[PDB]
């Protein structure tokens, strides 16, 4: 029946789940779990940023500084284009 | 962008079957279709002009020159405003308050869905549940396999 | 649709065995059966006409011209209204308060 | 029930309260001996 040698079989998730997951990553990026400086402006159209216990300093009154840290710990999308909210764009690397 | 403090062509309606818990509403394809639907409701009362009360303490109401018993079936309000042109604003009636024998305070809450129905723009959002296409043109089932977690 | 602020044919009843925790109630097959059931309850008091107070602060009450001791068994109220025709409205008695 | 749908010509505050009652669970008694669970309670 023609079976000899070795076979390489490549497999991938179904279209239903590719659509689900791709759309999710597009909007919200990837799980990172790294302590590092955040990617704020690395994509063409928008960057999603969510931290935990972020460190932010500046010559800024501490009440507002605390508020800014809360914003990033809760997650925010930074838009680099005037077409805010349009997720149809590719949003390729800058 | 902000709801006005005064109204014109005001109508208090009976028999509007949705509420401020916002679990159900009647959806429309145009503001004119929307208007026609509301226009078909029985009018408990009308006023050509009125100034609203209570906006600051966020419990808005309108003074209505009717005995309270004439308003027991009031359920909804619609009005226009001199500065918003043709636009209709829509609100739930939430309470009737006796002020005196000939005057009633009708409390209302802006229906944000009906009022802003054609002003909102949905962008791509995480969908938890929705109704989807069930069958292909050849009569085969569409493929929907996300684990429902139901027995 | 709204509960009226005045009542007619008012009756304060004793011995109605369910409460405003709404875990139990007596279910009926018709408004007439319902009326008959409540009408068969002992009456602590009756009034042909009354105006309600406190609808404003959602603490409704009625002034009753009886010494409080004659009302210690009060548990329920039923009333009609001139503009609701034959309809009966029903209410839990929740508290007694001394006026004089 | 859970998320029950109830309509009627009723002020919306009371209608919302009625929906909460059934979403919380209630026993409807068809007999006057309310609370007497010793009865058979057969199909009607």
């Amino acid at each position: 029946n023609g079976y000899r040698g070795v076979y390489v079989i490549k497999k991938q998730l179904k279209a239903e789940y590719r659509r689900s997951l791709s759309s999710f990553f597009h909007k919200y990026g990837y799980k990172i779990n790294r302590v590092k400086k955040p990617n704020l402006r690395t994509r063409k159209a928008f960057n999603y940023v969510q931290t935990k216990d972020c460190f932010i300093s500046g010559d800024i009154n501490n009440n507002d500084l605390q508020e800014i840290r809360t914003i990033f710990d809760n997650g925010i999308t930074l838009w680099h284009t005037d077409n805010i909210g349009n997720y149809s764009v590719e949003n390729e690397l800058r | 962008a902000y709801v006005p403090l005064s109204g014109t062509n005001v109508r208090i309606l009976a028999d509007v079957p949705f509420s401020n818990d916002y679990k159900n509403t009647r959806w429309f394809t145009s503001s004119s279709n929307q208007y026609n639907w509301f226009n078909s409701k029985s009018r408990v009362y009308e006023m050509s002009k009125v100034t609203f009360m209570g906006f600051r303490e966020n419990k808005p109401y309108v003074s209505v020159s009717l005995p309270i018993d004439k308003l027991y079936s009031a359920s909804y309000i619609m009005f226009q405003n001199a500065d918003y042109g043709n636009k209709w604003f829509y609100a739930f009636v939430t309470e009737l308050e006796f002020k005196n024998s000939a005057v009633t305070y009708v409390h209302f809450e802006i229906d944000v869905l009906q009022t802003w129905m054609f002003d909102i723009k949905f962008q791509e959002s995480f969908i938890v549940r929705e109704h989807v296409k069930l069958w292909n043109d050849d009569g085969t089932p569409t493929i929907n396999t996300i684990d429902e977690g139901l027995s």
